[PDB]
């Protein structure tokens, strides 16, 4: 099955660091852009960051700029998010999503496959 | 870049190209305001202004008549690619041609030289006014041509006019020569200022914007223009710029030369026919069989997805033990041993059989080596040149990691089928055993 | 005219170098240089063509170069078989094919 | 005169932010646009000339582009000293109108 | 237009096109009078006039050096069409190049700008004089260049001169860059007024005249020019305009895409190779395999009869009986299923096999349907677009009538031949049973 | 010229063509001095000079962004030919781009407009300066643009400027449109004074010099240009002219048309696939399979050795008794009797089978003959035209000696193989017996 | 073997005439330029004349201009040098040479195969 | 003035020799170059005009070519009457400078 599996989410003290990992399986992972999306508990989804299919481009939300660093290993078929200076407001479920676009009208990507997400808690 | 010499089939695969693939079109509708010209007449005699004016008015009256009308995979793909492009553009022009659309486009360009507009058919075209000639005709030439008798002593007027109309006349020349659909976007259809502005307006990710602004020569080359018509004294035309909705995916190019071998002094050859560009698109391997389809800048290959043929994900097994893959890898085979050099990006394949004398040499040293007969792979580091009898090929002095994937060639290891021995573009297991 | 030293000599295993000093009408006009060996009582044998390419069946110890208006043949590992005349050759924009005055090697 | 509309009138950004500023002439000014930084209480300082070219000793994070009528300026990763007011200036024809000046804080 | 989907071979035939087939050539011989220019020299210094004069005199001196040199059916046909055109044009220029006939042409153009002349080789050429430059050089410029001074303050004449000679200089570039035979008739070889005259002078029926006067961009496209040389200070060249001696006969175009079936899980495919334009000419079916030559405007398809291969009148049985006919209908067949869209005029054939996901949709609704695997025919009324994985093809929104000619596809109903299974361009019964 | 009709295979061989074959490249490096332009600015208002100046400076600033990137035999050969050419040229440009080499080149052109230079990589490029614009900008225009005012009353200045920059703007157009590598040497890259001067400097035999000076349109047509870059305010580019290191050797061209016979009413057709140009090069037969490769001027055929494929010296046995040589003469065979005319240089092959009515006629006499069924050879002396149904082909009126090499056609003397009967591009003994 | 064989060399009184002949064998003679070279006894090689592959071009040394005339019969695979007004200084061994060139850098021919030459003596 | 450098200052050649003379302007003079022969003690005689065109009286062994700045004149087979002095002469602009004159012996 086409599956994404996040891991590495846990409890972190504010100012701590964490590294989320999203193993990808069942698809030609090197073909697809990959994304991290998060959801503060009971809040809406927030996009966090994206990486191009060969890592040549990386994008971050204003909350993520400088604090996070997305990376991918196309040989390990694994997607990573380093996180630093975690604020209490960064407490959320983080999903990785496969991202896909049709260029016909515009390039807006959409998130066809999602992982079940890893809970990150940032608290004392 | 990487280049694996696939010894068993006398073919390289060159890898680590990144991809840019056109997946849609973005429309800019230009309104070139030709001006008040058909209210001006020169009636005194021959004059400079009259000649430029007559050309301008005759060109406009000409342009009103011009209108648009609205397996060997290579010939297929480049058939579909052109047909798809024109049909996608025509389908948009057929919206813009509606007078209820032209008048909306024109109205939003009343106050500004650039407008974003949504057509009733939903396409969110950009619209642009080109207006320099109207401003000249209205503010200068109408005042100077006076009560006819335009043979005024002011020659700055006449020389000035021959500058402003020059763009307009070039747009007429290009649409009229091409019968309303130009093959490429000249500087006269869209100047560099307008192309950069149009790119910066596209609804696309910033990576594409930066990439397109760097490679704007490619954007100009992939796009094309369609004449909408002449409305009042504005010519209206549209330029379809590409949208590169797939970028940064892997691509590779497969090159091959005849892998011949001699059995009882009879040659048996095969040639891989699956040559050309391949890319991964959205988790599908896509093959671009026609040589017009794809063009390289650096690592980026700029293909068009309308030209791509999807090929099974197993088809990469033709690059690793084609001798035993179950996929029908397409080869030609036959008796006649062509001797030739195939220039790869990081080196050359040198097919060299009974007959021609093949050697490799350096400008500093002369002949380095006499090549063995049989297919050889010459990295661009081994030599500066390859020769095939008196013919000399200069090699590409480009850095990258060459590799050899070793194996006894297929034609050296399977017996050819006795009949037909010569077969064109067939699954490999029809040639051998 | 294309000029060479009248003779050169060395012990076996020496290197000897034969110059072929042309002019701006020949070697300096971009025409390449060729070298021929003539053993006594034989027709010449091509040693080198296009400045430095060596025919099949010429020992690898013959080596040559062209630079500026001049060329040279380095006979490395000089040997008894090299007891021969060596003629450079080029082409002249006015005279067409010009052989040099020819240098005898003496072992 | 060329009017030099310049937008946005103010910005705020973090260190590391790829802030961008726009200047838009009332006519074609070819590529004859310069960008200046004025630090508070200082005389202005030129950063870009000819729409795109870094003045000598300007940090290579500064950049610009565009031609004709629309021009842009970007600080590819803002730094704490880049706080200040930025002005465009055409020189396509006399008088050399400066833009409105956009304060970056 | 009418379009039948031939279900049993995954090929459309589109009908109701009307022939317009070139069958001969009409010659217009132009005497472009460059004038007295070789008697004018500017010798005072650099000057505007001197620069335009030197360009004129140099171009004329350059032009005197210029003169002309004198089954896979597509490669055959387009070669013959090219060779026949040039040979037909050159055979007339070899008449006109005789001084005994240039002097006649020149003499009949003494007091008229247009003359009808019969060459000694019997061809009734039209002849035309262009004089605008000679008139200027004789009445204006010769009068101003006093005593080789021409740094003269009358800047009108320098600017004016650069207008008059522009046609001449453009003609010189076009002949010199093509070594005496242009591929098409520029506005500089023959202006719109001269083409309209030339068409109106052709010995042809008024139906052709009206049709040619409307489609004059096509007449300009099918014709070509030959340089006859410089005689005194006139350049003489000729334009071979087409004569469309067959019009209004039926034409049709066949499109096909791979018809595949998974007999025993492995595929077998065929592709029809007899694709492209057909017309009835004079009671013979003529096939035009060149993609270069046949070209539609509306219902009229313009083709060159020199590019046509006659095919037996029974060959239309491949559009009814292909499974059962005894005519050798050409196909390719083999294992590998290409999935592709072939855009017909009134719709799309959509080959969609194991692998890609094909869907059709409208801008108004999105996905209308997921297509069944196998060849499908999508009228431009069923959907606005077809997709093949991520690739989207816009369909031609062209009104017409679409038909389905039903039948179980051949590749589903006949068993493949076991060896060789892959065969290129073979009569159908060599692929099956 | 000589032409043998080979009755045994319905193919002509035309002999007595002499040869010219490109075997190397000569580099001319042009320093076009654009001059001080980026120190001049019009700032008063709209003016003639400002418009030309802005175009010149805008074009220069654009050009700084332009850069280059620093068996069916025909597709193979023309693939290699272009790849070899660009790689040979790029390898030299990549030496000249080094600042040590540009500054040497520029320095030797200080007090002479022509210099011979040896690059560090040893290539002895010629170097040329173009200064006409620099001289104008420095002496005239810099003095005219006082204090950024430039709407001066001297219109001779503004019109003069639009002449001098014309070359520069054309060079920019050509390199930018072609992304730094032009396909041919325009008059703007290399004027005809510079081509003759460059040819006269080539290190080549006087025979080639005279031949090249006569055929200089071909020298221009085979060469190509590469943009080195803009350095200071000089654009530097280079032009690779051909070196024709093989001349005067024999060449011949083989033409063929379908040979068929109605065995029990079934047409066992055969067609030779080895058509096209052959030459002897340095004691090797070389075949030039791609139609872009070779072009005639009288007896001289101008081919490119990089396009040639070596073929065994026995291959001329296919022109003597193809029936019975053991060399694998490549043919196609099959059921369908295409009827067609193949125009040879000295006549026409006329394949005329069941169906079409073929006739030959002269303008003096009309129909001379109705041709028999089966392939016929019509010398250009027998008739002026051939017709196939309503289609008429004019024959090439050319003096030469035709011959017939008699023999019973293969199609009529060997039995076709029962299966596969249709075979493409196979050795003859796979079709017959 | 690829061989050239000169013939017709002999003794001629000054002012006499002679016709050297060089039969070519074992190679496609009509493909190659052919040359005559000479060597005065104990002197260096002197190029004499050349002929193109199908006789369209002929070259002579200044000593040979007008006095000699090179020709070839591609059907007889034979190279000829007619000589007239032979001076005493024309006493030399004459070699015919197959001449060959690579056009890559420049067209300078070189003499890959030589005949063993024929002695011409010009004396009383 | 156009300077008309001309080389070599003195040929010598045999009857039958394909002698060649070069003239080289200091500027572009289009094709406006004439070549004259002067025999010793005679008024000059025009041989070529417009760089390339034979005057009607002169033997067809004479020839010339080139344009712009380098021009060449050749006697395709020297004849004993051709001994004399040859001069180029531009007429591109006033004054009409003759070349240095090259004797030919
Ligand atoms: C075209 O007309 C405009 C408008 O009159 C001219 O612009 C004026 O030019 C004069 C002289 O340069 C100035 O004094 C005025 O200030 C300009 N503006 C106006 C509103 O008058 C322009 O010069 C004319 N010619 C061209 C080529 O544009
Ligand atoms: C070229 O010369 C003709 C006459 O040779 C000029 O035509 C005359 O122009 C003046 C002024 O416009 C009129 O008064 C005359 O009536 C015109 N005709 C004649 C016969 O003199 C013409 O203007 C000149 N220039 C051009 C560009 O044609
Ligand atoms: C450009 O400048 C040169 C140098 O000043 C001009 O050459 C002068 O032209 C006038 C024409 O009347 C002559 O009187 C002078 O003798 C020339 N030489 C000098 C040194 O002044 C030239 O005319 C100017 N214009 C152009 C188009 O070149
Ligand atoms: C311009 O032309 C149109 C059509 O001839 C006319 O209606 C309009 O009034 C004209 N305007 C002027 C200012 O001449
Ligand atoms: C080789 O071919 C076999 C076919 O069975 C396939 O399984 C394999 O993946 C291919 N590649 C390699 C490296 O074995
Ligand atoms: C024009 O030139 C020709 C050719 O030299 C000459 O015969 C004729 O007399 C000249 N006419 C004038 C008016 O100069
Ligand atoms: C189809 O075949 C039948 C006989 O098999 C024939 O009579 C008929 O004419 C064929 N179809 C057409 C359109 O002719
Ligand atoms: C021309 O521009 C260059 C640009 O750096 C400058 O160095 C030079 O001094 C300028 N020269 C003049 C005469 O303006
Ligand atoms: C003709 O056929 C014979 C017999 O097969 C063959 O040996 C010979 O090579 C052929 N000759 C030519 C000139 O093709």
């Amino acid at each position: 099955e086409v599956q994404l599996v996040e891991s590495g989410g846990g409890l972190v003290k504010p100012g701590g660091s964490l590294r989320l990992s999203c193993a990808a399986s069942g698809f030609t992972f090197s073909s697809y852009s990959m994304n991290w999306v998060r959801q503060a508990p009971g809040k809406g989804l927030e996009w966090v960051s994206s990486i191009s299919a060969s890592s040549s481009y990386s994008d971050y939300a204003d909350s993520a700029k400088g604090r996070f660093t997305i990376s991918r290993d196309n040989a390990k078929t694994s997607l990573f998010l380093q996180m630093n200076s975690l604020r209490a407001e960064d407490t959320a479920i983080y999903f990785c999503a496969r991202a896909r676009a049709t260029g016909y009208s515009s390039i807006t990507p959409y998130f066809d496959i999602w992982g079940q997400g890893t809970l990150v808690t940032v608290s004392s | 870049l990487k280049e694996s010499y696939l010894e068993e089939s006398c073919s390289t695969i060159t890898e680590g190209y990144l991809s840019v693939l056109r997946t849609g079109w973005y429309t800019n509708v230009f309104t070139l305001e030709v001006g008040d010209v058909e209210n001006l007449t020169c009636a005194d005699g021959p004059s400079l202004i009259k000649t430029e004016l007559d050309l301008t008015k005759s060109a406009l009256r000409e342009l009103r008549t011009v209108s648009a009308d609205q397996f060997v995979l290579g010939a297929i793909a480049c058939g579909v690619a052109t047909a798809a492009a024109v049909t996608a553009g025509v389908a948009i022009a057929k919206c813009i041609r509606l007078e209820s659309e032209v008048t909306a486009i024109k109205n939003c360009l009343k106050k500004t030289n650039e407008c974003v507009s949504t057509l009733g058919c939903g396409v969110r075209v950009l619209a642009t006014a080109v207006r320099e000639l109207k401003d000249f005709v209205s503010k200068n030439l109408t005042r100077a041509i006076n009560k006819n008798k335009c043979d005024i002593p002011d020659l700055k007027m006449a020389v000035s006019f021959s500058q402003f109309n020059r763009r307009f006349l070039n747009v007429v020349r290009q649409f009229s020569d091409n019968a309303g659909i130009t093959p490429a976007i000249s500087k006269d259809l869209m100047t560099d200022a307008e192309l950069a502005r149009a790119i910066s307006n596209m609804p696309t990710s910033a990576g594409q914007i930066k990439l397109m602004l760097e490679n704007r020569a490619m954007v100009r080359r992939k796009g094309f223009g369609i004449l909408i018509g002449v409305y009042g004294s504005s010519v209206i035309y549209m330029v379809q710029l590409p949208i590169f909705g797939v970028i940064d995916t892997p691509c590779w190019i497969v090159k091959a030369a005849p892998s011949c071998s001699e059995k009882k002094g009879n040659y048996a050859c095969l040639l891989r026919e699956d040559q050309g560009w391949y890319c991964q698109n959205a988790g599908s391997t896509v093959y671009y069989p026609c040589e017009k389809d794809c063009e390289t800048r650096g690592d980026h290959v700029f293909c068009d997805t309308a030209a791509g043929i999807n090929v099974a994900e197993q088809s990469k097994e033709c690059n690793i033990n084609i001798s035993t893959t179950n996929y029908p890898c397409k080869v030609s085979c036959g008796r006649h041993p062509i001797s030739m050099v195939a220039l790869s990006p990081l080196g050359a394949l040198v097919a060299c059989y009974k007959g021609v004398s093949c050697s490799i040499g350096s400008n500093r040293v002369g002949i380095i080596k006499q090549l063995n007969k049989g297919c050889s792979y010459i990295t661009n580091q081994d030599a500066d040149t390859v020769t095939i009898d008196n013919t000399v090929y200069q090699l590409s002095k480009v850095e990258g990691e060459q590799h050899v994937i070793k194996g006894r060639p297929v034609s050296s290891s399977f017996d050819p089928v006795k009949f037909p021995q010569d077969q064109f573009n067939v699954a490999l297991d029809q040639c051998f055993e | 005219v294309v000029t060479q030293p009248p003779s050169v000599s060395g012990a076996p295993g020496q290197r000897v170098t034969i110059s072929c000093t042309g002019s701006s009408s020949n070697i300096g006009a971009g025409y390449d240089v060729h070298w021929y060996q003539q053993l006594p009582g034989t027709a010449p044998k091509l040693l080198i063509y296009d400045n430095n390419n060596r025919p099949s069946g010429v020992p690898d110890r013959f080596s040559a170069s062209k630079s500026g208006t001049s060329a040279s043949l380095a006979i490395t590992g000089l040997q008894a078989e090299d007891e021969a005349d060596y003629y450079c050759q080029s082409y002249d924009r006015s005279l067409s094919g010009v052989f040099g005055t020819g240098t005898k090697v003496t072992v | 005169d060329i009017q030099m509309t310049q937008s946005p009138s103010s910005l705020s950004a973090s260190v590391g932010d790829r802030v961008t500023i726009t200047c838009q002439a009332s006519q074609g000014i070819n590529y004859y646009l310069n960008w200046y930084q004025q630090k508070p209480g200082k005389a202005p300082k030129v950063l870009i000339y000819d729409a795109s070219d870094l003045e000598t000793g300007v940090p290579s994070r500064f950049s610009g582009g565009g031609s004709g009528t629309h021009f842009t300026f970007t600080i590819s990763s803002l730094q704490t000293e880049d706080i200040g007011t930025y002005y465009c200036q055409q020189y396509d024809n006399l008088p050399f109108t400066f833009g409105q000046g956009t304060r970056l804080e």
